[PDB]
RNA sequence: UCGAAGGUGGGAUCGGCGAUUGGGACGAAGUCGUAACAAGGUAGCCGUACCGGAAGGUGCGGCUGGAUCACCUCC
RNA sequence: AUCAGCUUGUUGGUGGGGUGAUGGCCUACCAAGGCGACGACGGGUAGCCGGCCUGAGAGGGUGACCGGCCACACUGGGACUGAGAUACGGCCCAGACUCCUACGGGAGGCAGCAGUGGGGAAUAUUGCACAAUGGGCGCAAGCCUGAUGCAGCGACGCCGCGUGAGGGAUGACGGCCUUCGGGUUGUAAACCUCUUUCAGCACAGACGAAGCGCAAGUGACGGUAUGUGCAGAAGAAGGACCGGCCAACUACGUGCCAGCAGCCGCGGUAAUACGUAGGGUCCGAGCGUUGUCCGGAAUUACUGGGCGUAAAGAGCUCGUAGGUGGUUUGUCGCGUUGUUCGUGAAAACUCACAGCUUAACUGUGGGCGUGCGGGCGAUACGGGCAGACUAGAGUACUGCAGGGGAGACUGGAAUUCCUGGUGUAGCGGUGGAAUGCGCAGAUAUCAGGAGGAACACCGGUGGCGAAGGCGGGUCUCUGGGCAGUAACUGACGCUGAGGAGCGAAAGCGUGGGGAGCGAACAGGAUUAGAUACCCUGGUAGUCCACGCCGUAAACGGUGGGUACUAGGUGUGGGUUUCCUUCCUUGGGAUCCGUGCCGUAGCUAACGCAUUAAGUACCCCGCCUGGGGAGUACGGCCGCAAGG
RNA sequence: ACUAUAACCAUCCUAAGGUAGCGAAAUUCCUUGUCGGGUAAGUUCCGACCUGCACGAAUGGCGUAACGACUUCUCAACUGUC
RNA sequence: CGGCAAAAUGCCCCCGUAACUUCGGGAGAAGGGGGACCCACAUGGCGUGUAAGCCUUUACGGCCCAAGCGUGAGUGGGUGGC
C-alpha cells in the first residue's frame, strides 16, 4: 500500500492534535 | 475438532481423485459406507472395502480412472451440513448437472438417489452432490 | 460470514441519498425569485450561466438554472420550479420550468419546443 | 433456512404445589385463572 | 370516592436564534517557505512527549510498505 | 442502546364485589413477586390484510380502485335507552370557534352526496331515478333510501378505430445538397378510378322486466346503443430524437460567446454535440420532462460477495450466554418425510371455455391459495432418553530441552567524578571551523576512592513465551512445552457475543536514585533565512519501589480448531532398527518445532504452496466508493494526557 | 490578485526582550470603550472583543466543589421603606 | 447610596428534591401533604411486673406471667371553630 494514504491520515491527526492542545483551557473551562 | 465426517469424507475423496491415487483410506462408520455403497453402484468409484484398524475399522475405497487418465468424477459437494441443514420434499428434490449428476438424499427408506426418491415419491435430507 | 453471524445480526442495505429534498415529494413547486443574477462554471467550461434565487412553497431557498436563449425574469417573479441538475454549476439541482407562470417560453424556437414552452407557429 | 431454539416462559396453577424447581412437567391450557395464568400443571414426569 | 378541564411546581426531552468563536470543502493567476515521491538531498512511516509562522524538528521504542554495497587478489 | 434497567394493583393467593362471560376487572387482607440483552422500559414512524408494482427466482417497494377487519365522527370526558352503541346527521358536561339576543339567555358541528373558501404541482356536477339489486317500516297496496343504478366533466389510465384504397413517371413545381454532372424529398404530388369505416343528415329503434301491480299499466339511462338509407375523400397528426451508449447526417449562422449536457463531454470563423433549415429515425392521439419504487446492482451476496498488499482479522489470552460436536446399541417419533381430513372468503393471478362486432372488460370451471390444525404410516439423518467404546480430550509414570516469570544476593570491563604523584602547553570537535575546556596546571600517564547504568566474547535468522517480550553469575519459589510407556477417566471437545486479565515505548502520581545518554532550553556553525540537520553544554526522562494509562508498522499487515493434498534440502528437542569402527551429522524410521526451494491447486498480479493465501467442516471479529472523520454531539473510562 | 491588515522581511539596541494563561480587570486614564443579554428606561451587573495609559507565572498565573455576620448584581415572597 | 429597619419563613411526621462535585457533599436544596377533640379497633400492640406456674448448681437464684401501673403509632367513623 502507499505511504499516501498514511501520510493523509497523519497530516488530519496531527492538525487535529493541535486543535486540541490550543484549546485545552478553554474546553476545561466550558466543560 | 472433527465437526462433518461425512464433509471430511468427501474431501479425502476429492483430493484423491485430484492428486490421481488409486486407494484412499479413512475410518470407517456405517453413513460412510452406505455412501460408498451409493456410489459404487452409481459407477463413479470402482470398489470399496471395510478392513480393521488399530482401535476400529478402516474404509477403503478404491478410485475408478479411464484408460487415458481421466478421473471417473467431476465433482463432490456436500449441501446439507451442520449448523444449516438441508431437506427436500419428494416433490422439489435437487437435480444435479441438470439431471446428469446425482444427488445422494437421505430418506427414512434408507440411502437413496434423487431419481429413486422421486420414484418411490419420498423426501429427506440431501447429502451431497456427485457429478 | 458464517449463517449463525447472520441469524444474529443480519444484513443491513445501504441507506438511499435522498434528491433534491427542497421538492418534498412533488413532482414541481413554485416559488418567487429572491434574486436573478449570472454566475460562471466550472473552470473547463467557460460562460455565464443565468441562475435564479428562488424560494419555494416547502420554505426553501434553492438556486435554480434558467433555460434557454433569453429569459425575463426579475425580483419578486412567481415561478414553477423542477429538478435537474447542472453539472458544471457546482450545488445547482433544480431547473425553472419555461413556460408555467410568470417565466415565458423562448423566442423564435423551432426544434424541441415542448422542453422551453413555445407553441407551434400559427 | 437454520433450525433456530427459542425459549419462552409460561405461568402455569398446581394446586398442592408439587413442583419443585427443575422437574419436566406437564402442562394443559386452560381459561384465564388471573392474568398472565393460562396453564395446569398435568403431573410430573421426573423430579429433578 | 373516582373523575375531564383548569391552576401551582420542579424537572426531562426535541428543535430555532445568539454577540463572539473553532475547524472543513472548493476556488487559473496572491504571500511564506520545501515537508513527501529517485538514498527527494537528514530514509520513510506508527505510537507517544515536548517545541516551532507553517509545512515541520527532536527524544524513546517499533516496522520495512527503505536505496547502495564497486574492486575483492588462495582455492 | 448515542433508550439498561422497568414494575407496586405490580406479580400470586383467599374472601367478597362486579360481568353475558373468565380474569387485579374492582376491593380488603396476605405473600414478594413479575419483566429484561431471545432487547424489557423509552424514542420515532405506521391503520392491518386479500392484493398491487418490480424481479428469472429469492427478495425489494407498496396498501390507490375493488373486497374483509379495526379505529374515529369539532377537541376531551361520561353514561342512558336498547338484543346490539366510537351512538357521523342522539343525550349530559367542559373547551375552542361561528351565529342570534330585548343581555336574562340561547343555537351549531360535511372525515354522507353535490358545493364553497383556503392549502397545493394537482384531482370533477350545488345532475337524473327508485326502472334493476340491497335495506327499513307495513297483512298488503305502498312509503323512505345522495346505498345503488346511470348520466356530466378531465387524453388520468387501458383497449379499439379513423384520418382513405388501387393505379399513377427516364419521376412535375418548390425546397435542400452538389464535384454544376446531378441526387433527394418522391408513388410522394398533380391526375384516373374505388370505397365509405368514424363523424354529419334522415328514418326506425332495443335488451336490461319468467320483474312489479290486481291494476290496465310500469325503463332513470334514452329516443341513447343499434339497424337501414343519403352525400361526398369529402370534417380529422403531432411529439421527441439524430457524437457514443442508442434507430437515425448534411448545409448555413455563431466562435471558450450564445448555449447544450444522463455520463463521457461539446462552443477558438470551415461544430454530424449550440441555433435554424433540408433529410432521417422512433413512436403516434399522443409524444416528451420532472417526481417516486423495483430492475440492471452478485452494490448487504439465503439463493449469491469478501478480509496478505485493493475497504476489511480485535494487540493477545481466559472464559459467561449461545452456536457446534467422534464410534456404537436400544427406544421416542420433537424436527424430517408420506398420505388423508378441515381450513386457507370472494375478488385478483394462471389454464381452458363462453359473452360482448374484436380487444380491454365480464362470466363459468379447474389450478393456485407456497401455511396452519387433527388422524394414520416411516425411522436414514438431526435431536431427546437409557446405555457401551477409545482413535479426540484430559490425568498418571519415566525422561528431556529451554534468555519462560518473580525475589534475594553478587562479579568484571568501561564511562564519569574526587584525592595524590609525573608532567607540560594544548586538549576537544568538524566536510571545514567556532563556541567549550586549560595555563589557578588541562589533555596524557600511574595509584587509590565513590557512584549509577548496561551486561563484550558465548550469540545465530538459535531457544523459550498467548502476545507484549526474555540472555553477567548464584540460590530460592514458580508456569508451560516435548518424547516414550500407555497405567487411568471415558467425549469430559471446539469456538466464544458481551465480560475479565495481561499488554513495548512514551506519559502521569507519590517516594528514592541519577554515571552515561538526553526531548525542552542555551550558545557555535551552515544558510538568503535556520525555531533543523552538524558542534559544545544540558533539565525532565531513561533506573528502583508502589500504582495509573491501555495505545504501536502491538505486522507474518495472514482469528481459533480439525482432516486431507508431490517432493528436495538445512537446523532445534526426543525416541528407536540396521552399516558398525559402534569412535562417527554413519544411515534409516518416527514424533514435535523452526527456515529455504519447489509440484498440483489458488490468485488481478505479486506471490502462497503440508508452517497454504490449496481442498473442506464448526465458531468468532470485521468490510460495503473517496473526503468530511475515527471528527462533532451524547455517554463511559482516566489525576491528566487522552482512550 | 479592490481595500484592509500583515503569516513574512530589513534594521538599531539589550543580560534578555513577556512564554502559557488571562485581560475596560479589587489593575483601563481616555471611558458611561464597542457589541450581545437583562430593564419601559441599566455610568452598576453578566458574556465577549483586545486598542494591556500601566496583567502575567511561588512579592505565584489560570481555575476550582464546599465554606463566608466579606463585596457586587438579579428574581420570588413579604411588608408603613414608600 | 444600599430592601437599612421592619415584615416574612419557622415545629413534628410523611412524600419529594437541580446544576455542579474533590463523590464526602450541594441538602433542611427547591416544592407539597397531614396535625384539635370524641368514639371504636383496643381487656389490642409495647414497657414494666406482682400473685400464679415452671426450673435449678437452692439462692440477695433463673424463666415466664393474669392483675395493676405507664405508653405510643395507625386505621375507620363522628364533632366544633375564621
Amino acid at each position: 500500500g502507499s505511504v499516501i494514504k498514511k501520510r493523509r491520515k497523519r497530516m488530519s491527526k496531527k492538525k487535529h492534535r493541535k486543535l486540541l492542545r490550543r484549546t485545552r483551557v478553554q474546553r476545561r473551562k466550558l466543560g | 475438532t472433527m465437526t462433518d465426517p461425512i464433509a471430511d469424507f468427501l474431501t479425502r475423496l476429492r483430493n484423491a481423485n485430484s492428486a490421481y491415487h488409486d486407494e484412499v483410506t479413512l475410518p470407517h462408520s456405517k453413513l460412510k459406507a452406505n455412501i460408498a455403497e451409493i456410489l459404487k453402484r452409481e459407477g463413479y468409484i470402482s470398489d470399496y472395502r471395510t478392513e480393521d484398524a488399530r482401535v476400529g475399522k478402516s474404509l477403503v475405497v478404491q478410485l475408478k480412472y479411464g484408460p487415458s487418465r481421466e478421473r471417473s468424477i467431476a465433482g463432490l459437494r456436500r449441501v446439507s451440513k451442520p449448523g444449516l441443514r438441508v431437506y427436500a420434499k419428494s416433490t422439489n428434490l435437487p437435480r444435479v448437472l441438470g439431471g446428469l449428476g446425482v444427488a445422494i438424499i437421505s430418506t427414512s427408506s434408507g440411502l437413496l438417489t434423487d431419481r429413486q426418491a422421486a420414484r418411490q415419491g419420498v423426501g429427506g435430507e440431501v447429502l451431497a452432490y456427485v457429478w | 460470514p458464517t449463517i449463525q453471524q447472520l441469524v444474529r445480526k443480519g444484513r443491513r442495505d445501504k441507506i438511499a441519498k435522498v434528491k433534491t429534498a427542497a421538492l418534498k415529494g412533488s413532482p414541481q413547486r413554485r416559488g418567487v425569485c429572491t434574486r436573478v443574477y449570472t454566475t460562471t462554471p466550472k473552470k473547463p467550461n467557460s460562460a455565464l450561466r443565468k441562475v435564479a434565487r428562488v424560494k419555494l412553497t416547502s420554505q426553501v431557498e434553492v438556486t435554480a438554472y434558467i433555460p434557454g436563449e433569453g429569459h425575463n425574469l426579475q425580483e419578486h417573479s412567481m415561478v414553477l420550479v423542477r429538478g435537474g441538475r447542472v453539472k458544471d454549476l457546482p450545488g445547482v439541482r433544480y431547473k425553472i420550468i419555461r413556460g408555467s407562470l410568470d417565466t415565458q417560453g423562448v423566442k423564435n424556437r423551432k426544434q424541441a419546443r415542448s422542453r422551453y414552452g413555445a407553441k407551434k407557429e400559427k | 433456512g437454520k433450525i433456530i431454539r427459542t425459549t419462552k416462559k409460561v405461568k402455569a396453577h398446581d394446586e398442592n404445589g408439587e413442583a419443585g424447581i427443575g422437574d419436566r412437567v406437564s402442562l394443559m391450557e386452560t381459561r384465564p385463572l388471573s392474568a398472565t395464568k393460562r396453564w395446569r400443571l398435568v403431573e410430573i414426569l421426573e423430579k429433578a
